[PDB]
């Protein structure tokens, strides 16, 4: 109870959608014979959604009025209450692949810069040395906090340019 | 020095069928332009009004509501044809106003006698802030 | 082959493969862990 | 002279080296992509060969090997609708039931909750429910087979095999000459009788030979397991004899003249067949018969390497009257050399052909149970108008564009070509007065309908009940039509459609055909498609006319066919490119279709389609077009958001990917607005302040980043905007009529 | 309601019109010599990065509220 | 719903601020426009050159400014007046679960509180709330009215008008009379001044139609 919301392991709502989803997927089911593909995509559709409710149930997530999940985005509120997973460990994980990423396409650009033609590899992209940048961002917070702490990772003001104001 | 040639008027025309991109009311009350060149051979060209017509061997007269029309003309001869020509500006009360060969080279060729006006001694950026000339009623270029 | 190589390593197709080897991945990973909600570990 | 086949061989090689190298194909995109502007013009420049090369006879092998790339697509398109027909469809079990079962010939993998969109259209079957009608065209075939199905799809796919090797073949190994192009007579020849003549007969061969027996089995009602094969339908003329008695005589009374005997299989009945609300298909048989005779004899008209026949050429410059002057002197010459005023005269036609298609197939259906299912009537109907709009339009475009380019005056003087571009202000100013008369008089009606009805007033508004607007030379010409058969068609037994009158067709407790009424409401609307039809051709005409000259720019010419403005002087410039004309008529086109899609659906839906109950017709939404669809309010209401309901409603169901596709296209046309109505400047300024962010981190691309230009941002616009407005009435369509009907 | 409504479209339009008189007075009023080193002429030097960081705040916004109401649909 | 509708209107905030913002920094001048200062607050463009310069006065930064602010507002409003429609009718749930995703916005607000607005006139009669559908119409027309200012430009029109003068100066009867100003294609300021007023008084007038008539008639 982080905010006036009740766990969907207990929440009453939650169970009341589950038996709603799993009898109107039954009444789908009660039209074809027991043994056809239909009744066998269904029943693991029917699987599939009591799975999908029996996890959020356990996973400790919480109910609002009705039975929906609600995820917590506050640091602290979600530590000590135990719902990092709702948003803290996926910011850390959507840190972590986007600055993998973003960290290789940088160091292609700052690679191919320093070539004969930077135009030509852009378009037609050296495949083996992208396959080795996108290996070595990896390492991206590192080598970023290494690169911000020498300076090197950002660029002097007066080597830019700026429209006449 | 350079003497402008004279609107020879009895001047013949290209052979055409008519257009309705012609001259309109502008041309009795304000202006309407005409273009004289010399022909080599009876050859076909291109109106700027629409459509296509024949010029004739030796003078050729055509009038046109606007300028541009007239160099859209002078320039298609000149590359399609290599034919120069004379431009003239009519005013209805009857004077006329030689125009575009005004002394007699073509303006992308120094002549060595012409009038540098609107050439400013500076930069892009040397201009005036405008609020420096504030109320005046004019730009920040033309100070 | 090189010049078959540098068609594939031009930035149309290596785009279009690699949107569809992540589409791919992601749709496996859907399809083994489906209805993750949240990131519990 | 002498029409003969001349090729080169081995022009160009076969090898990958040019692959590398993006922008070969012109000279401007060479020396590297400086900016994504040579990357936006390398994708806007693949296709115009004209700016490749300047010779016609390498554009001529560039477009016949390009002809060939698009049949190989159209057949890996076909194969593919063919093996899902074979492999992930109901079609055995929809044969058995046609009238309850929902056709369905694609199926979705149970990834993220998406089998949600498998629906229980039945025979034991999950998938999605197409609307493209072709169970209906492989009954009508006669195939009743899933081998057969998956025969097809291989057999598509070998030519679609053939079709790419006969492309490189003809650009690498034996590429035609210019000459063998510009044989336009022998082309005439070819293709009216050995591609459409022959084609026709062969059809008629296998609908004899193939369709007629089966399908008759199929209507007397007999299971398709157990129906003969078509070959053994084709292999002896006994089983031909139990159900066409005509067929133990064989060939004799063909080649004695006594072709009355063949009546039993060619027919000509009109209206529609009771059991499937089809045609008769033993009158499509006569049909193509028919025109396969006319076309085979229109296919000896031109003269080839004998002295018969006549040249177009002698056709053309001899119809000149005192009215035109020169008359057809030179349209010979610039259309066997340019290519872009074939494709205008072509796309034009082909529009049309289109829009024929899509008229002929709803007011009278050619395939068995197809009246029946109104989701695949009302979708083809409106993809074939789609369709013919958009051919349209290019028509309009590439006119533009011979204008333009391939235009030469010296061999143009005073022919129907100059006649019309010496007096284009009259034409231009006419359609403009018409198109103003008909704005005002098609939708002014309506206005003063709502202003009466908000007043009030419903006995001032223009209406069936008040001041009458009645379509007579319409109603007389349907009750001439209806008259027809016994009088002025001694031979027909019945009227080609029902919607001219007479009784309703039923089939399988649905409507399939019945009686059209036209009052005021239908004349409205016709006025209204009019007036859009008629400011579509004023703005593509406008644009072809002025597309060489005008008064504002005299040398638009030396411009181009595509380009933005010509600076902001004369007051302002801007769009006044035919290819910014072709920009306008292409949403005025979306606002024709869309305008005539929305009057085909309300109409059909309230007087058409529908239940019958032994006592009356119970039509889809009960009659409301006659008193709401002459009020924008009634079309506001009573059509678009009494049918919207079907489709807002439509998650947790089947039709969810349509409610979902309803929404995206809402958000594509609205993306739409921000190319359409800002400019380049301002994005050119927001992405150097981008590029100053992306300095400071030294995260600057080599390829500079440019907003994009002001012809491309017209481009995405329209692109976006039509793209989202047909997506819209697609899924409100299909949802709309697969939820109820 | 329609209080509520009035009042907010007319704020809307009103701080619309006062981002355009800023814009104008940077067009006409702006001196540079006497605002050399002040605030105004700050905000100037570095207009890069506020306009960056704007559409970065933008981009963010606009990408994470229509991905979920997507997800959501 | 509440976050995801507060997180629309940080965008639609944020969105309408860079425009604006972005418009006074640059009014003075830019890297495609140097010397933007000179030519003044409001103008059309720069011509074709260096690529393309539509829309680059700061005037037209406020012009596409006002679009994001509409659309902030209505964003804004339709929040509000959808909270307090759940909370007027003791149902606050519709909006508890009804604002999460959008087809619950296009169909449990603006779908559903439309059909007593759109009944105002009928084949069947009229009551009080023909008004505000008449005005909901007039505000759709003056909406699409405004788009065709906004989509097409000054080059189409300066053409057509100029072959309608062409009529007028040669049809028979009507050469007795002639125009006194010569009649000429609105100006690409102009005309972008037109079409979003058009738009923001079809938005306006639409808007407060539906929301009069939605409680109104309800309430
Ligand atoms: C993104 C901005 C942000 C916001 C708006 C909040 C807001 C909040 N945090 Mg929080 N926090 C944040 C970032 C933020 N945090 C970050 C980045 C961290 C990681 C270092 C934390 C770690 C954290 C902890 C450990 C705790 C909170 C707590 C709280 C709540 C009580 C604060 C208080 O007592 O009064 C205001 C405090 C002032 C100093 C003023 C509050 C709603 C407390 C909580 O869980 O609530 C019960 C708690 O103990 N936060
Ligand atoms: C890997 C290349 C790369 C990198 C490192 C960056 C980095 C950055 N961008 Mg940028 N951007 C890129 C590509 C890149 N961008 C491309 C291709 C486009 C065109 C679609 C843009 C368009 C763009 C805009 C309009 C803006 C930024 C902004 C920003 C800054 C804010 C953070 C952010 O992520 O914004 C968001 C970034 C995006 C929305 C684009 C991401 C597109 C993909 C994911 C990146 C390309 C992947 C690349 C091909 C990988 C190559 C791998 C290599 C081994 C070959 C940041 C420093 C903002 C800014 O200025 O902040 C102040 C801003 O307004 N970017
Ligand atoms: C009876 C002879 C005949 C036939 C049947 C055709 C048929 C066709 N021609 Mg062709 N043509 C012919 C004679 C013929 N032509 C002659 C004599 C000339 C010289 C003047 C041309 C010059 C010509 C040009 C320039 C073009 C065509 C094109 C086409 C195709 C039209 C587009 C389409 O999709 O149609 C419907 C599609 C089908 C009916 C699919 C069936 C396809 C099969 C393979 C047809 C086989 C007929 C072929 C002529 C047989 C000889 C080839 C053999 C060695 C395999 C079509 C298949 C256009 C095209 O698309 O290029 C490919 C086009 O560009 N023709
Ligand atoms: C037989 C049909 C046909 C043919 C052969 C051509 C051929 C040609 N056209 Mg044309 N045209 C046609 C029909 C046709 N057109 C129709 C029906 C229209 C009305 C829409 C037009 C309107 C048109 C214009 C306005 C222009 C041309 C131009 C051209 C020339 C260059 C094309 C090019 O490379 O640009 C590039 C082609 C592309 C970049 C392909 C992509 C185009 C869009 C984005 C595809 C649509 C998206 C698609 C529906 C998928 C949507 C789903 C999506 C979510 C994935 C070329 C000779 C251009 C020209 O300059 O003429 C010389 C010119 O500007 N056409
Ligand atoms: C619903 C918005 C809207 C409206 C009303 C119009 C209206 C018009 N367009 Mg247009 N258009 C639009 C959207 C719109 N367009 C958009 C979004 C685009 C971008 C693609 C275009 C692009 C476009 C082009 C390219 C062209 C037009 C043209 C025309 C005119 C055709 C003449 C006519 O219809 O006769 C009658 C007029 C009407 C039906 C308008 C309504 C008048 C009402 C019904 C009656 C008048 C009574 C009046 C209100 C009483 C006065 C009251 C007093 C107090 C003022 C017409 C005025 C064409 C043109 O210039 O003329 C041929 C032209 O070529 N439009
Ligand atoms: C205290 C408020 C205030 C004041 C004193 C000014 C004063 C001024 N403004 Mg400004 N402005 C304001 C608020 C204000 N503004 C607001 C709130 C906006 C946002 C909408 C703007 C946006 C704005 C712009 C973009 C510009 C000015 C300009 C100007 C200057 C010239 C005015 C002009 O162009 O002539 C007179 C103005 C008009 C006649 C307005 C035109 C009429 C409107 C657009 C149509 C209204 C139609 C109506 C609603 C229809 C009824 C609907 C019904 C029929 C259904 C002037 C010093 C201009 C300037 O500085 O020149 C460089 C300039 O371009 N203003
Ligand atoms: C529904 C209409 C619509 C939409 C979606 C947008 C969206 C946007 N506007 Mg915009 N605007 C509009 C209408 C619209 N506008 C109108 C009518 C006007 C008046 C002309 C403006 C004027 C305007 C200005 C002046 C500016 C914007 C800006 C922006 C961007 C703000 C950044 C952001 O929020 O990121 C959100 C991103 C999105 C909403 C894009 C959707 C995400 C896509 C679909 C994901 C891609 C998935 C997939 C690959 C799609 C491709 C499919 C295909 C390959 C088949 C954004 C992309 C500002 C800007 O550039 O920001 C820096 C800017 O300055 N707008
Ligand atoms: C930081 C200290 C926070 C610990 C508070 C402990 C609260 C009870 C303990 C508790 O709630 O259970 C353990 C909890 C998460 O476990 P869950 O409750 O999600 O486990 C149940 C489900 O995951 C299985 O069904 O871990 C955490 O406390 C936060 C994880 C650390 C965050 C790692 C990020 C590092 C940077
Ligand atoms: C429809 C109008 C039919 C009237 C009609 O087209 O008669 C046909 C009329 C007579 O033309 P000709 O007899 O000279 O045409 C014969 C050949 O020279 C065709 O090139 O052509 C025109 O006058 C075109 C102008 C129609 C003006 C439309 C208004
Ligand atoms: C939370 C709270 C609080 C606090 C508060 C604070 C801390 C403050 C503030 C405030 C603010 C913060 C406000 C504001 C707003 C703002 C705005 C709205 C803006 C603006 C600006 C503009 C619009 C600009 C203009 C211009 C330009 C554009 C250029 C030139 C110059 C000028 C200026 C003209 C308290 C506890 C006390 C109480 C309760 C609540
Ligand atoms: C937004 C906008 C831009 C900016 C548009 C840009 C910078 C293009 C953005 C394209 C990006 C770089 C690629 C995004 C790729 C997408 C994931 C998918 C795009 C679809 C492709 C596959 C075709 C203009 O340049 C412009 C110019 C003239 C009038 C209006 C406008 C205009 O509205
Ligand atoms: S606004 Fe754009 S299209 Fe219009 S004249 Fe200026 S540059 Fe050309």
């Amino acid at each position: 109870d982080v905010a006036g919301l009740t766990p969907c392991s207990e929440s009453k709502a939650f169970a009341k959608r589950k038996k709603n989803e799993v009898k109107a997927l039954n009444k789908r089911l009660k039209n074809y014979e027991a043994d056809s593909a239909p009744a066998l995509a269904l029943k693991a559709t029917i699987a599939r959604t009591e799975a999908r409710f029996d996890k959020y149930a356990k996973q400790g997530l919480l109910c609002g009025t009705d039975g929906l999940p609600h995820l917590i985005a506050d640091p602290g509120l979600a530590l000590r209450y135990g719902h990092a997973g709702d948003v803290f460990i996926p910011t850390i994980g959507f840190i972590y692949f986007a600055g993998w990423l973003g960290y290789a396409g940088s160091k292609y650009l700052q690679a191919v810069a320093a070539t004969a033609k930077p135009i030509e590899k852009e378009i037609i992209i050296d495949v083996p040395l992208a396959w080795k940048l996108l290996w070595e961002g990896f390492g991206w917070p590192l080598r970023a906090f290494a690169e911000y702490k020498n300076g090197s990772l950002m660029e002097d003001d007066a080597k830019i340019t700026v429209s006449p104001r | 020095a350079f003497t402008p040639p004279t609107l020879q008027s009895d001047t013949p025309s290209p052979i055409f069928g008519g257009s309705t991109g012609g001259l309109l009311s502008q041309a009795q009350v304000e202006e309407f332009h005409v273009i004289t060149w010399e022909s080599k051979k009876e050859q076909i060209f291109e109106m700027p009004t629409g459509g296509a017509a024949i010029m004739r061997q030796g003078p050729n007269l055509l009038k046109l509501a606007r300028k541009e029309q007239c160099l859209a003309l002078l320039t298609q001869l000149r590359t399609k044809f290599k034919i120069d020509g004379y431009i003239y500006r009519v005013f209805p009360n009857g004077e006329v106003q030689y125009l575009h060969p005004k002394d007699g080279v073509y303006p992308e060729k120094v002549n060595a006698g012409r009038s540098g006006d609107n050439t400013n001694m500076r930069r892009i950026g040397q201009n005036k802030e405008p609020v420096q000339i504030k109320f005046s009623g004019k730009i920040p270029a033309e100070f | 082959m090189k010049d078959f190589t540098t068609y594939l390593s031009t930035a149309p197709v290596l785009t279009l493969l690699s949107v569809t080897v992540v589409a791919g991945l992601l749709i496996e990973i859907n399809r083994f862990f489906p209805d993750a909600l949240i990131a519990a570990f | 002279k002498k029409v003969k086949i001349v090729v080169d061989r081995n022009p160009v090689a076969t090898n990958f080296e040019k692959w590398a190298k993006p922008g070969h194909f012109s000279r401007t995109l060479s020396k590297g992509p400086t900016t994504t502007t040579w990357i936006w013009n390398l994708h806007a420049d693949a296709h115009d060969f004209d700016t490749q090369t300047s010779d016609l006879e390498e554009i001529s092998r560039k477009v016949f090997s390009a002809h060939f790339g698009q049949l190989g697509i159209i057949f890996i398109w076909l194969s593919g609708m063919y093996f899902h027909g074979a492999r992930f469809s109901n079609y055995e079990a929809w044969l058995t039931d046609p009238t309850h079962i929902k056709p369905s010939a694609q199926v979705v993998w149970p990834i993220v909750g998406q089998e949600i969109l498998n629906a229980d259209v039945g025979g034991g079957f999950q998938g999605l429910q197409i609307t493209s009608g072709f169970f209906q065209l492989w009954r009508a075939a006669g195939i009743t087979s899933e081998l057969q199905l998956y025969t097809t799809a291989i057999g598509a796919l070998v030519m679609a095999a053939a079709m790419f090797f006969a492309g490189w073949f003809h650009y690498h190994k034996a590429a035609p000459k210019l000459e063998w192009f510009q044989n336009v007579e022998s082309m005439l020849n070819h293709h009216l009788g050995g591609l459409l003549g022959l084609g026709s007969l062969a059809w008629a061969g296998h609908q004899i030979h193939v369709s007629l027996p089966i399908n008759k089995l199929l209507d007397a009602g007999v299971d398709p397991k157990e129906i003969p094969l078509p070959h053994e339908f084709t292999l002896n003329p006994e089983l031909m004899a139990q159900l066409y008695p005509s067929f133990s005589k064989g060939l004799a009374p063909f080649f004695t003249l006594d072709w009355a005997q063949y009546s039993d299989f060619l027919t000509f009945q009109g209206g529609l067949n009771p059991v499937t609300g089809g045609l008769w298909l033993t009158d499509t048989v006569h049909h193509h018969l028919a025109i396969a005779v006319l076309f085979l004899i229109a296919g000896h008209q031109y003269r080839t390497n004998w002295g018969i026949g006549s040249s177009l050429k002698e056709i053309l410059e001899a119809h000149k009257g005192p009215f035109t002057g020169e008359g057809h002197k030179g349209l010979y010459e610039i259309l066997t050399t340019s290519w872009h005023a074939q494709l205008a005269i072509n796309l034009a036609l082909f529009g049309s052909l289109s829009i024929i298609v899509a008229h002929h197939m709803y007011a009278m259906p050619p395939y068995p149970y197809l009246a029946t299912d109104y989701g695949t009537q009302l979708s083809l109907f409106t993809h074939h108008m789609w369709i013919g709009g958009f051919c349209i339009v290019g028509a309009g475009a590439h006119a533009a564009i011979f204008m333009v380019r391939d235009y030469d005056p010296t061999n143009n003087y005073n022919n129907l070509l100059d006649r019309v571009l010496r007096h284009r202000d009259a034409i231009i100013s006419h359609l403009n007065w018409v198109c103003i008369f008909l704005g005002f008089h098609s939708f002014g009606l309506y206005i003063h309908n709502d202003t009466m009805s908000a007043l009030g007033r419903p006995q001032d508004m223009f209406s069936d009940t008040a001041i009458q607007l009645q379509p007579v030379f319409a109603q007389w010409v349907q009750n001439t039509h209806f008259l027809a058969p016994g009088f002025t068609a001694p031979n027909a037994l019945a009227s080609t459609s029902p919607s001219w009158g007479g009784d309703v067709v039923a089939v399988g407790g649905k409507v399939a055909m019945m009686p059209i009424s036209l009052g005021t409401a239908d004349f409205l609307v016709h006025h209204i498609h009019a007036f859009t039809i008629h400011v579509t051709v004023l703005i593509l005409l406008k644009g072809v006319l002025y597309a060489r000259s005008s008064r504002l720019i005299p040398d638009k010419a030396n411009l181009g066919f595509r380009f933005p403005c010509d600076g902001p002087g004369r007051g302002g410039t801007c769009q006044v490119s035919a290819w910014d004309h072709v920009f306008l008529g292409l949403f005025w086109m979306y606002n024709s279709i869309s305008i005539v899609i929305f009057h085909f659906s309300w109409k059909m839906q309230s007087d058409v389609w529908g239940t019958v109950s032994a006592n009356g017709v119970s039509h889809i939404t009960g009659g409301n077009f006659a008193q709401s669809a002459n009020t924008i309010n009634g079309w506001l209401r009573d059509f678009l958001w009494a049918q919207s309901s079907q489709v807002i409603q439509s998650y947790g169901s089947a039709l969810s990917a349509y409610g979902l596709i309803f929404l995206g296209a809402h958000f594509v046309w609205a993306f739409s607005l921000m190319f359409l109505f800002s400019g380049r400047g301002y994005w050119q300024e927001l992405i150097e302040s981008i590029v100053w962010a992306h300095n400071k981190l030294k995260v600057a691309p080599a390829i500079q980043p440019r907003a994009l230009s002001i012809t491309q941002g017209r481009a995405v616009g329209v692109a976006h905007y039509l793209l989202g407005g047909i997506a819209t009435t697609w899924s409100f369509f299909l949802a709309r009529i697969l939820a109820v009907g | 309601a329609a209080l509520y409504t009035h009042h907010q479209y007319i704020a809307g339009f009103i701080m619309c019109g006062a981002f355009a008189h800023g814009a104008i007075f940077f067009v006409r009023d702006y001196d540079p010599a006497q605002n050399r080193g002040n605030v105004l002429a700050r905000i100037l030097d570095h207009k890069e990065a506020l306009i960056s960081h704007l559409s970065w705040a933008s981009l963010f916004l606009g990408f994470h509220t229509l991905g979920l109401y997507v997800h959501n649909d | 719903g509440d976050f995801l509708v507060h997180h629309a209107i940080a965008l639609g905030l944020h969105t309408t601020t860079l425009i604006l913002v972005k418009g006074a920094l640059d009014a003075r001048g830019s890297k495609l426009m140097p010397d933007k200062k000179d030519f003044g607050y409001s103008f059309p463009c720069d011509g074709p050159g260096r690529g393309g310069t539509c829309d680059i006065s700061a005037w037209d930064a406020f012009y596409l400014a006002v679009f994001w602010m509409l659309n902030t507002i209505g964003w804004v409003t339709f929040y509000w007046h959808w909270k307090h429609l759940g909370i007027w009718q003791g149902n606050v749930n519709q909006f508890n679960e009804s604002s999460t995703y959008l087809m619950g916005w296009l169909r449990d607000y603006l779908w559903l509180n439309s059909s007593q607005l759109i009944n105002g006139y009928n084949p069947f009669g009229m009551n009080s709330l023909s008004v505000w559908a008449w005005m909901f119409l007039f505000g759709h027309l003056i909406y699409a009215t405004g788009f065709m200012f906004l989509i097409s430009w000054r080059g189409y029109w300066q053409e057509l008008i100029e072959t309608l003068a062409w009529a007028h100066e040669r049809t028979p009867l009507a050469n007795l009379v002639r125009w006194r100003d010569k009649p000429v294609a609105l100006s690409i300021v102009q005309a972008r001044l037109v079409g979003l007023t058009h738009f923001s008084v079809g938005y306006v007038l639409t808007y407060a139609a539906f929301l009069i008539a939605s409680t109104s008639g309800k309430f």
